[PDB]
RNA sequence: CGGCCCCCUGGACGAAGACUGACGCUCAGGUGCGAAAGCGUGGGGAGCAAACAGGAUUAGAUACCCUGGUAGUCCACGCCGUAAACGAUGUCGACUUGGAGGUUGUGCCCUUGAGGCGUGGCUUCCGGAGCUAACGCGUUAAGUCGACCGCCUGGGGAGUAC
């Protein structure tokens, strides 16, 4: 995430850009996760557990919309 | 004595998506054309002139027939159609157990009728204002409810029904019963529970109405008779 | 009570007070037995109209279907 | 909208260094397929030569490592 | 592997009543015709036809009755595992009678009954209801 | 795997018509040329597991070839094993 | 006409917040002594009431059996959840040869000679369950007749 | 008979997929939802802001006629796309006609320039241009009378993206997207590009040769995160959103909505 | 089993053809392979970390937390042969309604475009009949059958004792 002020760039604009390209570079994130050894199981877990959720998120609430509530 | 073109006209061969179809109505699909089923139109005339014609045996001996739509696109229309020939109807939701609970939904019908009266013949006026409107809210919420079953008589001894699976609960209702059942089936729906199938377009509402006009018609020539 | 519910249906009741009430009764299939509610347990309700307004011989017929069946 | 398919290409060269960088993040990162419409096929040829590139320093590991 | 052909053909008949299919093709084989045959005269499958010359299909055109499906019950009785074998008196009678266990005599495949009559035994194949 | 021009050379010497490439005789000479040929791949990577395993499929399916033959025709069973050599 | 049968009754309860909340269960069983069978289930806090359901309900969902004039027309399995259970037809005089929950349900359909063991579970509920998906699927020889499409005689 | 197959196909050959004939008979209107009959599966349901013109009111009472388009079919329930795309489609026409006899005569007025090309108005729609077409010369119309109306005369257009460039001016004067993705570049060339799809993080504007936006939800407005997109913008609406990002390589163009 | 490269190498799958011609299935014993830990010899040893030490906490804290930290984790060759070695689902074969995907072939179609129409393999999810104690499974079955094998027979005692 290197960044150069560009001329005449108001320091704040600069900030937020730097932000910006840390979530894009996702950084904190891999910081986190490689601070502590996930057992490769609970890794295994984890990804698979992640994409049940997606799955039931994506299609059952799908099908529920169909469905009005009041 | 529905012509097929004026079926296709309508736009009753047309089904739901494909992904929707329930495999129950294979015998009863045409095609696919553009990722949408399509119903055999051939295999639906004979069995909808069938229909007709049992209805009117129906209609010949006084029988009650009860129509069935809520989809609120053809809510109006069926009202419209029952009425036509004087039958009773259920154009909103249908209450679960309305026939099989009949005992009791005899009940609600009664109080329908007595605030009806309270309203109309009662005159009486001068009734407490916040009182006042909850009579008025509540003789609405029934007449919305049963008003098509209120001057009906009772127990139908047939009904007819635009969507299957829209109004499973009274089709199940009707099989438990036993009363004959005459339903509109598109392709999602299932055919099983129906004693007169009639594979057809429940959605649209060009359809929606040439089906009913031509039961509207039958139902009085048989009345007539 | 089926039938104070609209469910035994009773068209005619072709009977002559004060001898014999033979009357058949329909249903709009419904499989409920309308003789059999209109008997009861071994005439429970049978004998009710039999000593009601006089010693009648009140009878149930089970409709079939159109008028030849009558 | 793979580019590749259009191009019928048998096989992704990681010499193509400006294609590759097409799909190199500005950060150095790989591309995943949703954003550019590659076929997961091809992404996973992409994604080798990319490796193979950086190898050579065609391509960099990051745009921060000197 | 494909063990028994005859116990794969009364599952394709088990099934297919089961699915309400018209007709049920197979690999058809003498045996096979001969227990088809039997079947129709029973009168538990409407007809079958054979069709085809080097690797023929046999072709059985399942019975539905006021809806349901005629075959009620078929299951095999010998088997490649274990065969059966019945003497004339010792015959099984499916359903008491109603039914009808197809039997493999002498005198070719018959109905129970038949071979009752015929007076012999054989390879009991399977039981129909 | 078995170069492709080696196993053309192997199916015309055994199978008959050259272009059978079905004959009993022609997938044991295959087989047994292929087993040889890994003799020398495993000689040298003892551990490597998996690809034995494919070998001794090999082998099995050689073993039953060769029994398939020998009931079926005892001469050929006879003058192959002679030609690969095989113990048995 | 209708003779009617109180299986089994039945304590069942129910844990609240109070504490346990008890109910009964009456199992009933009604038919004609001729093919048709019903029974009913009911369930209420008093027994009288609870039976008075049953025999309510027995009365409605009967079912009608194909008799051979005093039993069953040809050896016949039922199951149901538990209770598998075979029965027999058996010759005349021989009595109702059957245990418990099955012996009543029998009685009412009329049947006066059965050979019958109930495998399995013996659940009251479940095993009159069988009884009636046994009887009910015990098809008569004009029913194959009509069936197969041949005479009786075809079939004798 | 096969009355149901030369019919099936007559009314196969009188229609046609996109929304081109004009055959939707308005049967139901109630605000906010209009629906017509194309003769397909099922009735639109349309909304109000495709068919009120240039002043917020609505324009056609029942019997009206206005294809509206397809391709897409069933979401569950229900036919269409929206009759306002089948306008866009009269939109090129007419500009295509300019080809014809080399000069499209319209009255237009390009009143300033979102990415340095004044933007230039047909009767209903709104479109963005490049920067030398605005005026024929340097006439720099920023003089003129604040939106005056002469005309359009098209300079440029990228013949693919809806950028059309008019010389509102002078009467008498008369892979694809990726290699070359430089054009809307700089910093700061705002577009005029229509959402898609807000996904509770962003809303995907994206109209420029097949490419995609995200504006998603930081910028949006000036509140940063209790905002919901779909709350605060629209569904399906050409809005002023600028670059402020390429990557040609990561070919997610992070547009902004703040500016 | 996961950076990239080369050498040797197994298997799977698709297209058509050509060939052999039941050569198949399963499998007691038997043979092999068999995570992790562990054992031996010899290397290697960053991080991590049983053991251990100390600091905390606590009534205690032979732990959880903190600071360190050796075997081991790594390499070669052997041994060990067990794991919730799990889909808690033996293997092979056949049949029986669907839907939505993923992945990998391949035929045709104006690819007139990312398309259209198929036809295979593997695979994820939902679900029909059926089955099931229910939970659920549901063309990858726990449905419908066939072949063979293994295994079960109350709980503890005990997968322990000899």
């Amino acid at each position: 995430p290197v960044i150069k002020v560009r001329e005449n760039e108001p320091f704040d604009v600069a900030l937020r850009r730097f932000k910006r390209s840390c979530e894009k570079a996702g950084v904190l994130a891999e910081v986190r996760r490689r601070e502590f050894y996930e057992k490769p199981t609970t890794e295994r877990k984890r990804a698979k557990a992640s994409a049940v959720k997606r799955h039931a998120k994506k299609l059952a609430r799908e099908n529920a919309r169909r469905t009005r509530l009041y | 004595t529905v012509s097929m073109r004026d079926m296709l006209k309508a736009g009753v061969h047309f089904g739901h998506q494909t992904r929707y179809w329930n495999p129950k109505m294979k015998p009863f699909i045409f095609g696919a054309r553009n990722k949408v089923h399509i119903i055999n139109l051939e295999k639906t005339v004979p069995m909808f002139n069938e229909a007709l014609a049992e209805l009117n045996k129906i209609a010949s001996r006084k029988g009650k027939i009860l129509f069935v739509g809520t989809k609120r696109a053809a809510s109006e229309a069926v009202k419209d159609a029952a009425l036509s020939c004087d039958q009773f109807f259920v154009n909103h939701r249908w209450l679960g157990g309305m026939l099989t609970n009949w005992k009791t939904v005899r009940q609600s019908i009664k109080r329908l009728k007595d605030l009806e009266t309270q309203s109309q013949d009662g005159t009486f006026d001068k009734l407490t204002k916040k009182e006042a409107l909850m009579r008025t809210r509540e003789l609405e919420k029934l007449e919305n409810s049963l008003g098509g079953i209120k001057d009906m008589g009772g127990l139908p001894d047939a009904l007819f029904v635009i969507d299957a699976d829209h109004e499973h609960i009274a089709i199940k209702e009707a099989n438990n019963l036993g009363i004959p059942v005459f339903a509109i089936v598109d392709t999602n729906s299932d055919p099983d529970g129906v004693d007169f199938v009639i594979p057809g377009n429940d959605d649209a509402i060009r359809a929606v109405t040439l089906y009913l006009g031509a039961v509207a018609a039958t139902v009085r020539e048989g009345r007539s008779q | 009570p089926e039938i104070g519910e609209e469910v035994i249906e009773i068209k005619a009741a072709a009977r002559d007070p004060g001898s014999r009430a033979k009357i058949a009764v329909k249903t709009n299939d419904k499989r409920i037995d309308p003789v059999g509610a209109c008997v009861g347990m071994r005439g429970a309700r049978v004998q009710a109209v039999s000593t009601e307004l006089g010693g009648e011989r009140i009878d149930i017929v089970l409709w079939d279907d159109n008028p030849a069946q009558f | 909208f793979c580019r590749f398919t259009a191009e019928g290409v048998q096989e992704i060269d990681y010499k193509d260094i400006a294609t590759l960088k097409n799909y190199i993040t500005e950060s150095g990162k790989i591309v995943p397929s949703r954003i550019t419409g590659t076929r997961a096929k091809y992404q996973r040829q992409l994604a080798r030569a990319i490796k193979r590139a950086r190898y050579l320093s065609l391509l960099p590991y990051t745009d921060r490592h000197q | 592997s494909m063990q028994d052909p005859i116990a794969d053909m009364l599952t394709r008949i088990r099934n297919g009543q089961a699915a309400n299919k018209a007709a049920v093709t197979m690999p058809s084989s003498k045996l096979k015709v001969a227990i088809a045959n039997v079947l129709k005269e029973e009168g538990f499958i409407e007809d079958f036809k054979v069709e085809g010359d080097t690797k023929p299909e046999l072709e059985l055109t399942l019975k539905y009755f006021q809806g349901k499906a005629v075959v009620e019950s078929i299951q095999r009785v010998s088997r490649p595992g274990l065969r059966i074998y019945k003497r004339k008196d010792e015959l099984p009678k499916v359903m008491a009678g109603l039914g009808i266990a197809v039997v493999s005599t002498s005198k070719g495949v018959m109905t129970d009954r038949a071979a009752r009559q015929a007076g012999l035994g054989g390879e009991i194949i399977c039981y129909v209801a | 795997s078995l170069s492709t021009e080696a196993t053309a050379k192997i199916v015309s010497e055994f199978g008959r018509d050259a272009n059978d490439t079905g004959s009993t005789e022609v997938q044991v000479a295959l087989l047994t040329a292929q087993i040889n040929h890994l003799q020398g791949h495993f000689a040298e990577h003892k551990k490597d597991h998996h690809s034995r395993r494919g070998l001794l499929r090999m082998v099995s399916q050689r073993r039953k070839l060769l029994d398939y033959l020998k009931r079926k025709d005892v001469a050929r069973y006879t003058q192959l094993i002679e030609r690969l050599g095989l113990r048995r | 006409e209708l003779q009617e049968k109180l299986i089994a009754v039945n304590r069942v309860s129910k844990t609240v917040k109070g504490g346990r909340i008890f109910s009964f269960t009456a199992l009933t069983v009604v038919g004609d002594g001729n093919g048709r069978v019903g029974f009913g289930y009911g369930k209420a806090r008093e027994v009288p009431a609870a039976i008075q359901k049953a025999m309510e309900k027995a009365r409605r969902n009967m079912i009608n059996v194909a008799l051979n004039n005093g039993t069953l027309q040809h050896p016949v399995k039922g199951v149901h959840t538990g209770s598998r259970v075979f029965m027999q037809p058996a010759s005349e005089g021989t009595g109702i040869i059957a245990g418990g929950a099955m012996r009543a349900v029998l009685e009412v359909a009329g049947v006066h000679n059965v050979l019958a063991k109930a495998y399995g579970s013996t659940n009251p509920i479940n095993v009159v369950r069988a009884t009636i998906d046994g009887l009910e699927n015990m098809n008569s020889p004009e029913m194959v007749a009509a069936k197969r499409g041949k005479s009786v005689e075809e079939i004798l | 008979e096969s009355f149901a197959q030369l019919f099936e196909e007559s009314l196969k050959e009188i229609e046609t997929r996109p929304g081109s004939i004009v055959r939707g008979v308005v049967v139901a209107i109630d605000k906010d939802v209009v629906l017509v009959d194309a003769g397909l599966k099922s009735e639109s349901a349309i909304p109000a802001e495709q068919f009120k013109n240039a002043q917020g009111e609505l324009e056609i009472q029942v019997g009206d006629e206005v294809d509206v388009a397809l391709d897409a079919v069933e979401d569950g329930f229900g036919e269409t796309l929206l009759s306002r795309e089948k306008a866009k489609r009269h939109e090129a026409w007419i500009t295509l006609e300019k080809a014809y006899e080399d000069a499209e005569t319209v009255t237009g007025v390009i009143n300033g320039k979102v990415k340095g090309g004044f933007t230039v108005e047909l009767n209903g729609i709104r479109a963005f241009l490049p920067g030398s077409l605005v005026d024929v010369r340097p006439v720099r119309d920023t003089l003129h009378l604040e939106g005056k109306e002469l005309e359009f005369k098209v300079i440029k257009l990228d013949q693919k993206r809806n950028n059309v460039v008019v010389s509102r001016r002078a009467v008498i004067e008369s892979e694809d997207p990726w290699v070359a993705i430089a054009k809307r570049y700089p910093e700061g060339t705002k577009l005029t590009g229509r959402v898609t799809n807000l996904t509770d993080y962003g809303c995907f504007v994206e109209i420029e040769e097949g490419v995609e936006g995200l504006v998603h939800v930081s910028e949006m407005d000036w509140t940063n995160k209790n905002i919901h997109p779909s709350k605060v913008v629209n569904v399906g609406d050409v809005v002023e959103v600028m670059v402020l990002d390429i990557d040609e390589e990561r070919r997610r163009i992070s547009l902004g909505l703040k500016q």
